[PDB]
């Protein structure tokens, strides 16, 4: 069993008041069976689209989330991955500037 | 090079329950999909039939199907069979296909652990692989028309459907995309963000004029959802002397004006 590692950024450089795309790359991550969610000031995003899951080299599985944004300086967002190789859900949240 | 992967993941959760799902690459470019719930393989791009005529494809897809349905049912009695000493939940992975210059290849995983491969005229468990599978693996070498098939599938199938491939996806496999980058920081971290570049080949670097700065860190280059790619690259300096630094970045679509960005 692996842990999911997940990392967020986005698609353009981030401009407040600009639409955007927030990126969620989880990886590493064994079974494959898994949960992922994106916030937006810790509530659960809707249209969020998912690509294929897919696995490397080392057999490990991988998936892409992806949603439209607007940042700004009164919003966080955030991808939480809930997975059976850990006791809680993983929240990583966007540093504002990846 | 270019390498073709046709990716399969199985899930067998318990005895009424499974599913095999699959995706196919040509290098970092998806051509395939093809779910669990499809009766048919799915295209990706508008070239992912190759150079084979609908009736070509169509009996090649059949093969799939009918190894789909097989396989299935030959991992299910397989598992009635071991019961209880090899149980469910179970993953099984497949990674085939070909890298092109060909030689190709068919690997198998158990519990995302490479255990099996095919080489040359039969399967093997490879060295390490749990001892049960032996038995197996010797049935499934009984099987010569599989075996056949398979040769046939490895050794002329791929490499000829994927000259195809590159032939007919010419225009989206030599596409350039451009990167835009940008600058961030929060003793000091800088951070030069590069995003949209197609294809991955990529040079960015912290610079001081004409010094490359060799603290220079590049992180994991990163997928965008439009088949373009991410990458930072960060440099760790003292405080108050950021100024006189700029990120650099050399790639193939910019036709030799380099991306300059100065703190
Ligand atoms: C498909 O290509 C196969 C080779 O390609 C590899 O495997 C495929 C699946 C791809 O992944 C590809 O990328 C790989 O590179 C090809 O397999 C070859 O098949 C021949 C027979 O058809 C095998 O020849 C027999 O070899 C053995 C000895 O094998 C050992 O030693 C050699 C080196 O000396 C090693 O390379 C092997 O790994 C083994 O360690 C001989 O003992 C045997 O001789 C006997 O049989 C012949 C008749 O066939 C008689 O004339 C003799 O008197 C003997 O009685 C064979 O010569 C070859 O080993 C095998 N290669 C490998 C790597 O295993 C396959 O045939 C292709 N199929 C089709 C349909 O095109
Ligand atoms: C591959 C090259 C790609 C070419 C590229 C072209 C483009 C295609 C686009 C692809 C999109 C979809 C991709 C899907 C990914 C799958 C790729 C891997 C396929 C490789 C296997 C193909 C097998 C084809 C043969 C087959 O179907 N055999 C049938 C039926 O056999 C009967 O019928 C035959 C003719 O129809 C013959 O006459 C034969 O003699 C008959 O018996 C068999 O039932 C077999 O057993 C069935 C099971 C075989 C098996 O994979 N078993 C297996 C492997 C590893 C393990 C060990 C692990 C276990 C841990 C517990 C265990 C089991
Ligand atoms: C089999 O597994 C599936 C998927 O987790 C589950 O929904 C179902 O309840 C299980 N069935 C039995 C009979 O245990
Ligand atoms: C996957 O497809 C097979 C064949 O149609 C079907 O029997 C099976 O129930 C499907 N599994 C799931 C979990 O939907
Ligand atoms: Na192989
Ligand atoms: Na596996």
């Amino acid at each position: 069993q692996k842990t999911p590692q997940i990392q967020v950024y986005s698609r353009h450089p981030p401009e407040n008041g600009k639409p955007n795309i927030l990126n969620c790359y989880v990886t590493q991550f064994h079974p494959p069976h898994i949960e992922i969610q994106m916030l937006k000031n810790g509530k659960k995003i809707p249209k969020v689209e998912m690509s294929d899951m897919s696995f490397s080299k080392d057999w490990s599985f991988y998936i892409l989330a992806h949603t439209e944004f607007t940042p700004t300086e009164t919003d966080t967002y955030a991808c939480r991955v809930k997975h059976a190789s850990m006791a809680e859900p993983k929240t990583v949240y966007w540093d504002r500037d990846m | 090079n270019y390498t073709f992967r046709c990716l399969q993941m199985s899930s067998f959760a318990n005895r009424s329950w499974s599913r095999t799902d699959s995706v196919v690459w040509l290098g970092d470019l998806q051509t395939h999909r093809w779910s669990n719930d499809s009766a048919t393989i799915s295209f990706t791009k508008p070239w992912s039939q190759g150079k084979l005529s609908n009736q070509q494809w169509e009996k090649l897809q059949h093969m799939f199907q009918v190894y789909r349905v097989s396989f299935t049912r030959d991992i299910q009695e397989l598992v009635k069979m071991m019961s209880p000493k090899e149980d469910y939940p179970i993953e099984i992975q497949l990674s085939a296909g070909c890298e092109m210059y060909s030689e190709s290849f068919l690997h198998v995983a158990f519990q995302g652990k490479y255990v099996v491969r095919f080489w040359g005229t039969s399967w093997q468990t490879v060295p390490g692989a749990p001892s049960w599978l032996d038995l197996p693996i010797k049935v499934l070498n009984a099987d010569q028309g599989t075996s056949a098939t398979v040769q046939m599938l490895l050794n002329d199938t791929c490499p000829l459907f994927v000259r195809g491939l590159l032939e007919a996806g010419k225009s989206d496999l030599e596409k350039q995309e451009k990167p835009v980058a940008w600058l961030s920081s929060v003793h000091r971290q800088l951070v030069c963000h590069v995003s949209g570049f197609y294809p991955k080949p990529v040079w960015v670097m912290w610079m001081r004029g004409d010094q490359e700065q060799q603290g220079t860190h590049r992180g994991d280059f990163l997928p965008n959802a439009d088949e373009t790619w991410y990458l930072q690259a960060t440099l760790d300096v003292e405080a108050g002397e950021e100024a006189g630094l700029a990120c650099r970045v050399k790639h193939s679509s910019l036709g030799g004006q380099d991306i300059i960005l100065y703190w």
